[PDB]
RNA sequence: UCUCGGUCGGGCCUCCUCUUGGGGCGCCUAGGCGGUGUCUUCGGGUCGCGUGCAGCCUCCCGUCCUCGCCUGCCGACAGCGCUCUGGGGAAUUCAGGAGGGGAAAGCAGAUGUGCCCCGCGGCGAGACUGGCGCACCGCCGGACGAGCUG
């Protein structure tokens, strides 16, 4: 116990903001007991032995809030001169104390995180983040948020970075590799829309070492599937999926997700005189993956969330809806 | 001699958990078993019903070298009941599971036998009893298990090696909590065998102290085994725990 | 998930944490006959083992229970009590062994060496003299 | 009460309402956590339960209430401020008219004088 | 205050809050508390009492041996304290010096030396008689539990008239006259 | 107001101002009592054997006769111990001591963010170069360097 002493340091250090504000009309004297005194009691319970997460993230708020207050009051009282710098400043170390004490809270990192990227410190967050890493190396979402940050960013190769080393130490989970894919194939829709990439080998190539992957399932491979299905609007958006259906279908034949990928498969951009066509061509294939050997409680119940899908999208013709609908029926 | 079904009394002794059973014409010494009602290798085992499930194994003296040195009435061998417990000789198990027994279900023993057969009695004993974990591999290379055993209060040792004092020296440097306390098992003949046992036993004292213990009490377990000594040392300090 | 509590609020101890337990004794007679049978096991052996005489005054221990052997597996042709001879009490297996011949012996010889000189002795002298 | 410490400034009030339910495990711990000489006057006769923490029972209670008026007075005046205030219940309801009856039967049964004066 | 740590001990060597050294030993509380006195008054008035009595044994020393008025009060000075039995003999003024003594004194208080005469059985409990009053002198009765009996007195001190104790004896020992 | 000397006081320091012809409480016993077990003496009975004589024989119960055992009381004298605002006991109040766990218990130098520039420093692709090299197989050193970063 020497917690009296250390809050001593912390709110003798707060002083002179507050010394300047009872110099500015913001504030009055009963007001300024109240803060003095709230501030007092938080630092106490912080310092305390036996201290929580969610008591750190009670006093963050705590401050945070006053330095909208702050500003909003000042706002009101038209004057220029305040800043945040230091209620800012004193809010890092608070969240700096409370890694050190517990370092073992995704939700205490990331809501760090989040305080750093919503006042705009990019290199502390890039520390933060990468401080965040070392302490949980199995934590697909720390990863993904990391690397969309990097992306968003358009540091490609930083990105690329995170997520291989993500992906290297996460083999429990696809989680990261369709998210790897993700956004990889994201940055080839940035090339794309901007208009090696020509190709654009890398899902395939992920693809690839998935295959060899711990979790490497069909399943494992038809959300990789679907994911690509995602914004098929492309180039080697048919190259690649051909390929997964290919290689999916070399290794799990008969699989329900194989007969699925062979419904779905020639769907890949489509909204439309070209809708229908497909439609009946996938159709064509759904009656023969239903009446082909397979699982057919397990394709019938992808075929029946897959029309919950279509279903809900709109604008489509009611004959077809109604033979959809019986279709479904007979499952 | 001290046959079966005779009706004879339990008290405490002065170190925790062992207790005396004495009657009639025996006075023996005994522990709580852990697992009631199961032998170890066809030991005795004492039943006692209380107003059922409790059941005590007696020790044989002749047999396990621990035994022994408390008939012989060492001061005190630092493992009370929730002390973690370093075996060193772990030769099928049979005074372990005695120790195990001293230990209870909230100490630990964790067991080292280089030998397999051994070590198949060993693990056997081990899926019994829940608080002692095993290791099978060289007593000699404390990395083979420094991921396996963390920072125990008391080491034991019986291993029967020339190499004991440097060996139990690199094993303490690892795994010894500062007030470390540790017994360990002297067979003169296996040191030494030209030499008188008595300064075979002053010897491996020196060389204990050169690897930075502290001897407080020694003697030899005599009307149990012949030329061997037990000695009670601290690992770094003085008095015993902290 | 969160109901309200019980209130239970209303000497030296009952059982030995230290030992696991060892209840304080309940002193049956029959257990004071016990250690009193226990701390004179010297005498039990008439002179064919010595034990060391490890007498307090006060031959109670604070802590105790009463036992019995279950079986050694590796002897049970004779390291084994027959059924007529697993007897409930040890002042009963004492009882049903021998010499207890040879304790009446001993007691007489003592019974005699007592009234050696002093009172039927003094009445044999003064009726021999009154007459 | 871990607030503004009812059970301790605002007393008579708390055990006024739950005395009704004074068979049940909550006002047994109510009653441990009763402090004594905050207890009012009139019901300072649960102390021996508090001593022995099992709830008291309805003879006791309208024993107390026959020998003294301060104490049904009191439950009286807890009531109709409820029913006054159009917050009664009939479980609190039966409760006060049980206890009432109960009370003013043996309270007759010790003015009973033969004396004239006295029974008047 | 705490048992004070090492160096602290040793900056405190000479500190200490309750024996002190004008306190003298408490020899003061130590006999009071002995011999049951009840005016810590009354033993420095025992006390400088005693104190003449040194200063007239050292003086009498003091001169020579051989002179007249030298022994005339050797002889009396002894002779009246053993009448005043604070002393044991009466011939040896050495034994005055460093035996003459305020705890002598107190051992021939009242109700010290009627535990001596055995009328009761701790003198604490003889206080609380001779408080009630049931101790006689003489003649009086007595209420002042210093009322150094001398030692022509000691064979007198007894008990009083109509004392509930005097016929409690007589009911042990089986004469309990009515009258 | 710079020293110095002397002085029946004090401060300071010392050893007395306690170790009692005393009391309480215990140990120790000569032994009294209660519980209670023998041995002697006979008498009654009892399991059975015998010849069912005579006897023999197990067991019990009572008398006589003494002796002994019990962490059982009490226990005279004398001897010893402890301890004396007498000795117990319970609540309750304050003043310390000793030990067991539980507790990230963690203020060595406590500087808002973001930018760029400068200075310095690191990685770092790549490019050279000196001499050495009687196991001959390669060393070790200078000084350029894109790019990145502190």
């Amino acid at each position: 116990a020497w917690v009296a002493d250390k809050a001593r340091f912390y709110l003798e250090r707060a002083a002179p903001e507050l010394r300047e504000w009872e110099e500015k009309e913001i504030f009055t004297k009963d007001e300024i007991r109240n803060l003095v005194a709230k501030r007092s009691d938080f630092e106490h319970l912080v310092l305390a032995p036996g201290t929580k997460p969610t008591d750190f993230l009670n006093y963050v708020n705590w401050e945070r809030s006053l330095d909208r207050l702050r500003a909003k009051r000042c706002a009101r009282l038209n004057i220029r001169s305040v800043t945040s710098h230091a209620s800012q400043a004193r809010t890092f170390g608070i969240f700096e104390r409370a890694v050190l004490k517990h370092p073992g809270s995704i939700e205490l990192w990331l809501a760090y995180l989040e305080f750093a990227a919503q006042v705009k410190a990019t290199k502390r967050w890039r520390r933060i983040m990468t401080r965040a890493l070392r302490l949980h190396p199995m934590n697909a979402s720390l990863w993904t948020l990391a690397g969309r940050r990097a992306a968003q960013n358009g540091d490609m190769q930083r990105a690329r970075a995170h997520f291989l080393r993500g992906c290297r130490f996460c083999t429990r989970e696809p989680t990261l590799w369709l998210e790897y894919a993700r956004c990889e194939m994201d940055w080839l829709a940035r090339m794309e829309a901007k208009k090696p990439a020509l190709s654009g080998a890398i899902p395939i190539a992920v693809f690839d070492v998935a295959r060899k992957q711990p979790f490497w399932g069909p399943a494992a491979a038809e959300k990789f599937f679907d994911v690509f299905a995602k914004f098929g609007h492309l180039s080697c958006h048919e190259r690649i999926i051909s390929h997964v259906v290919t290689t999916m279908q070399e290794l799990f034949p008969n699989h329900p997700c194989t007969w699925s990928v062979h419904i779905r498969q020639p769907l890949v951009g489509v909204d439309t005189p070209a809708f229908p066509k497909a439609l009946r061509e996938s159709l064509a294939r759904l009656k023969a993956a239903l009446q082909s050997t397979t699982d057919r409680k397990a394709l019938a119940t992808k075929m029946v969330a897959w029309m919950d899908g279509i279903l809900a999208i709109e604008k489509l013709d009611a004959a077809i809806r109604t033979v959809l609908e019986h279709t479904k029926r007979s499952l | 001699g001290a046959k079966a079904g005779k009706k004879v009394i339990v008290e405490p002794h002065r170190h925790k958990g062992v207790f005396v059973a004495r009657g009639g014409k025996e006075d023996l010494l005994c522990t709580a078993n852990l697992v009631p009602g199961e032998s170890v290798y066809g030991e005795k085992r004492i039943s006692v019903e209380t107003p059922t499930k409790t059941e005590y194994r007696i020790w044989n003296p002749f047999r396990s070298k621990l035994a022994a040195g408390i008939l012989g009435g060492l001061e005190t061998i630092y493992m009370k009941p929730g002390s973690k417990v370093l075996y060193l000789g772990a030769a099928s198990g049979t005074s372990v599971s005695h120790v195990a027994d001293i230990v209870g279900p909230t100490g630990a023993v964790y067991a080292v036998e280089f030998s397999h057969r051994s070590g198949r009695d060993l693990i056997n004993m081990a899926t019994r009893r829940t608080n002692v974990i095993p290791i099978v591999e060289d007593a000699r290379k404390p990395m083979a298990y420094r991921m396996l055993v963390p920072m125990v209060d008391v080491i034991f040792a019986d291993v029967a090696q020339p190499d004991q004092a440097r060996i139990v020296g690199i094993n303490a440097r690892l795994f010894l909590k500062q007030g470390g306390g540790l017994l360990i098992s002297i067979k003169a003949s296996c040191i030494d065998s030209t030499a008188p046992p008595e300064q075979v036993f002053a010897s491996e004292v020196q060389k204990l102290r050169e690897d930075k213990f502290f001897p407080k009490e020694q003697l030899t377990l005599e009307p149990y085994e012949r030329d061997h000594a037990m000695v009670s040392c601290v690992y770094l300090q003085k008095e015993f725990e902290g | 998930e969160l109901s309200v509590r019980v209130p239970q609020l209303p000497g030296p101890p009952d059982t030995l944490s230290d030992w696991y337990n060892i209840p304080r004794t309940n002193l049956t007679p029959e257990l004071k006959r016990d250690l009193q049978l226990l701390r004179m096991r010297d005498v039990v052996a008439m002179g064919k083992q010595f034990f060391k005489k490890d007498n307090r005054k006060d031959f109670v221990p604070e802590y105790c229970q009463v036992g019995t052997i279950i079986a050694g597996a590796t002897d049970g042709v004779s390291g084994r009590l027959t059924r007529k001879e697993r007897k409930r009490t040890i002042v009963e297996e004492v009882l049903s062994s021998d010499s207890v011949s040879k304790y009446k012996r001993k007691y007489h010889e003592i019974q005699e060496h007592k009234k050696s000189g002093r009172k039927g002795y003094y009445k044999k002298l003064m009726a021999a003299r009154k007459r | 009460i871990r607030r503004f410490r009812i059970h301790e400034f605002n007393t008579g009030t708390l055990l006024a309402t739950f005395l009704p339910y004074h068979t049940i495990p909550a006002f047994v711990t109510l009653l441990s956590i009763l402090p004594v000489q905050r207890i009012p006057i009139e019901y300072r006769f649960l102390d021996p339960y508090i001593k022995s923490l099992t709830p008291p029972p309805r003879a006791a209670i309208v024993q107390q209430a026959t020998n003294r008026p301060d104490l049904l007075s009191a439950i009286s005046r807890y009531t109709l401020d409820s029913c006054r205030a159009k917050q009664e219940y009939p479980g609190l309801i039966s409760f006060w008219g049980g206890i009432m009856a109960e009370a003013v039967n043996g309270m007759i049964d010790k003015m009973r004088s033969g004396r004239r004066a006295i029974q008047l | 205050v705490r048992k004070l740590k090492y160096h602290e001990q040793k900056l405190l060597k000479k500190h200490d809050f309750i024996n002190y050294k004008s306190d003298n030993n408490h020899r003061d509380h130590d006999v009071i508390r002995r011999y049951m006195i009840q005016k810590p008054e009354d033993y420095h008035k025992y006390n400088r009492l005693c104190g003449s009595l040194r200063q007239f044994a050292h003086r009498l020393s003091l001169l020579p041996p051989d002179n007249e008025v030298r022994r005339k009060h050797e002889t009396l000075l002894l002779d009246k304290l053993y009448d005043m039995g604070i002393l044991s003999t009466k011939a040896k003024l050495s034994a005055v010096e460093h035996n003459v003594t305020v705890s002598a004194f107190a051992r021939r208080r009242l109700p010290v030396v009627m535990t001596r005469l055995r009328m009761a059985e701790t003198v604490q409990a003889a206080t609380k008689l001779i408080e009630q009053g049931h101790v006689r002198v003489g003649v009086e009765e007595v209420r002042d539990p210093a009322f150094l009996v001398t030692r022509n007195m000691e064979d007198f001190v007894t008990w009083t008239v109509g004392s509930k104790i005097k016929q409690n004896i007589m009911k042990y020992r089986d004469k309990l006259d009515d009258f």
